[PDB]
């Protein structure tokens, strides 16, 4: 229930949360511018715007009944625009956060330079999803094994 | 048971160383030298976080010290441009004359006549040979310048480296590493890792 | 090994032881222890011385 | 109902997710409710600083990516011685060687873007990825972070 | 117051412281007797000894 | 998972849910558990034959 709660928040904290907008720046203013010187350088400045718105829604329705060869092609289709929301990012973050992290499909480019823009939500994901993984496997995981080790013992 | 032886050785060583221690120286050593060598570890923060900064442009960034020196925006105002004179000097004339002294001085007939001695001589050898590495890895170287502041510046240086062619490397991080390098020695469980890690890397 | 540096608690040285013681008584064982070583110282013483 | 508112806003913061702010602290007094917790804190001192080391061989790994030979003319040368061759035869052739080397350096940066009437790039391309890395330095350490901190891979 | 023881120681212791208281120781026884039978150890020793 | 996807969220799903709830609880429960087990019986026969 500890990751479970910690994706919770992360949830919350997913498309929801700058560093990446004018604010913061514013913071820044201071410073402012730067210075001186040269060288170079440029310028610066910062931007702004912021503011946005918211818105609411929601519605769805789708029926038909006769609608089904749109049904029939699209379960055979994925997209991975994601496209929010709440209920949303929070099954998907338990899905693929439970898979394997791994993140969002979503990416995450721009890079330029003496990035904040990636570090927003790279240092983000990976932060998150890395504490949280090697948590949720070193806890569920290490406890049951220590058990293991206490009913040996 | 054892114891015692051883022891014884150781013782014786123781014785012787014581012787030586007583013687013384001148002036011275030892202290006040250690605090040359704890403020070497922060020397090795500071190309550990400048390295981020690779050579070329770049004024936006930056990072706090956090609580010693305070030149160092003076050091970044000018940037890695002095960079290619602030981890360098300081880093190498701070450790090789603090710490090469104390660590010598300390221990440099001591060690005779035992073997936990030459594992504390052969810290002699790591410590020595791994920052003058680490000199030779900045300076040529030779020378230058530084002072203050101024101026600044530067110058170269170278040387040688180349042849044859180696002829022309990446001698800068050459020194980074080696010096976090140094914060591995610092601690332990590494060495845990290690120590059971004989024939067993043969279960791999 | 670490639950075996108790002998220096525990014881040682011386041887071981114890304690135991007783107691004791015064013383205790312781103181021783303390013482021782011283032883050584012584030884150283022883040586020285021788014466 | 009424308111309330008051303041917040200043300045911006301005306005935010005030509510999930409550949300998620209070299921951190859930977190105070037990124990388990508590325990991988503890021995959790100075061994964060084993995630350090990791930390670290990637910063080596950053540098020693594209930027290391064997596969070039020097170584071759050585050778030469040786030369051739021787015888025888057988066968054869032849042878030678070659060379060249040288180269150159350069420078550068730067950036810025702005517009504000740029966007439709931007939507289109946020949308967007591609495995062109493109370099370099703190790119790469990003990014070693990112996918050596997923599943290498 | 118261016172015793218481114051013783316481117171113181317171014042112071350481230681107281324891240781071981208661118861056982030882002793007593033991110190009963020390009584008996006076209670004869020095007896038959000065007797 | 299966590569099989599984979207029309819309709303207040069960139309995920299902085999959305039903793929991460199963796979999520059996990935770490045939891990653990394996795994951890193994590393706590180690245990005990070291022991």
């Amino acid at each position: 229930a500890l990751a479970l709660i910690l994706v919770y928040l992360f949830s919350i904290v997913g498309y929801l949360f700058f560093k990446d907008d004018f604010i913061l720046e514013v913071d820044r203013l201071p410073n402012e511018t730067a210075g001186p010187e040269t060288g170079e350088s440029l310028a610066n400045d910062f931007l702004y715007s912021d503011v946005c718105r918211v818105e609411t829604g929601e519605n769805c329705t789708s029926p038909a009944p006769k609608e089904e060869l749109l049904p029939v092609e699209e379960t055979e289709q994925d997209k991975e625009h994601t496209c929010e929301t709440l209920l949303m990012c929070i099954v998907t973050v338990l899905s693929h956060g439970l898979r394997s992290g791994g993140g969002v499909g979503d990416v995450l480019r721009k890079p330029s330079k003496e990035e904040p823009l990636f570090a927003a939500r790279v240092i983000y994901d990976l932060l998150f999803f890395f504490m949280v993984i090697i948590i949720v496997l070193n806890l569920i995981f290490g406890v049951i094994i220590d058990t293991f080790a206490d009913l040996r013992s | 048971d054892f114891f015692l032886r051883s022891e014884d050785l150781f013782n014786e060583m123781n014785w012787q160383k014581k012787l030586r221690a007583q013687p013384v120286l001148y002036w011275c050593a030892r202290n006040m030298s250690f605090w040359s060598s704890i403020s070497f570890n922060l020397a090795v923060l500071m190309n550990l976080l400048v390295a981020f900064f690779y050579p070329f442009k770049g004024v936006r960034g930056g990072t706090l010290e956090p609580h010693w020196s305070g030149l160092l925006w003076t050091a970044m105002l000018i940037s890695l441009a002095i960079v290619i004179a602030l981890p360098k000097p300081h880093g190498i004339r701070a450790l090789i004359a603090s710490t090469i002294l104390r660590l010598i001085f300390s221990v440099g007939l001591q060690p005779t006549l035992f073997l936990l001695g030459a594992f504390n001589v052969c810290n002699k050898i790591i410590f020595l040979m791994s920052f003058v590495g680490n000199c030779g890895t900045f300076t040529r170287g030779y020378r230058a310048m530084v002072l203050d502041v101024e101026f600044l510046y530067h110058l170269l240086y170278l040387l040688i480296c180349a042849m044859g062619l180696f002829v022309h490397e990446f001698f800068y991080s050459l020194l980074l590493f080696d010096l976090v390098y140094r914060e591995e020695t610092l601690l332990n469980v590494i060495k845990s890792v290690t120590r059971n890690g004989r024939p067993i890397i043969l279960t791999a | 090994e670490k639950q075996k540096k108790e002998e220096i608690l525990k014881t040682t040285c011386f041887i071981c032881g114890l304690e135991r013681d007783k107691f004791d008584n015064k013383t205790v064982t312781f103181e021783e222890h303390i013482k021782e070583e011283h032883n050584m110282w012584h030884y150283l013483c022883f040586i020285v011385l021788v014466k | 109902h009424l308111l309330y508112l008051l303041i917040c806003a200043m300045g911006l913061f301005v306005h935010e997710f005030f509510y999930s702010l409550l949300l998620f602290d209070l299921v951190y007094r859930e977190e105070t409710l037990l124990n388990v917790i508590k325990s991988v804190t503890r021995n959790g001192r100075p061994i964060i600083l084993t995630a350090a080391l990791a930390l670290i061989l990637v910063y080596l790994f950053s540098i020693v990516g594209y930027l290391f030979f064997k596969d070039d003319f020097i170584l071759e040368v050585d050778r030469l011685p040786n030369e051739t061759a021787g015888p025888e035869t057988g066968e054869s052739l032849a042878n030678d060687f070659l060379y060249s080397d040288v180269c150159r350096v350069e420078t550068g940066e730067n950036c810025t873007s702005p517009a504000p009437k740029e966007e439709l790039l931007p939507v289109e391309e946020t949308e967007q990825d591609k495995e062109h890395t493109c370099e370099t330095l703190l790119m790469c350490i990003v990014t070693v972070l990112s996918h050596g901190l997923r599943s290498g891979g | 117051v118261k016172d015793s023881t218481e114051y013783t120681g316481p117171e113181s212791y317171v014042a112071e412281m350481i230681r107281e208281r324891n240781l071981d120781w208661f118861p056982r026884m030882r002793a007593m007797s033991l110190v009963s039978s020390d009584s008996e150890g006076e209670q004869n020793e020095l007896r038959n000894l000065q007797e």
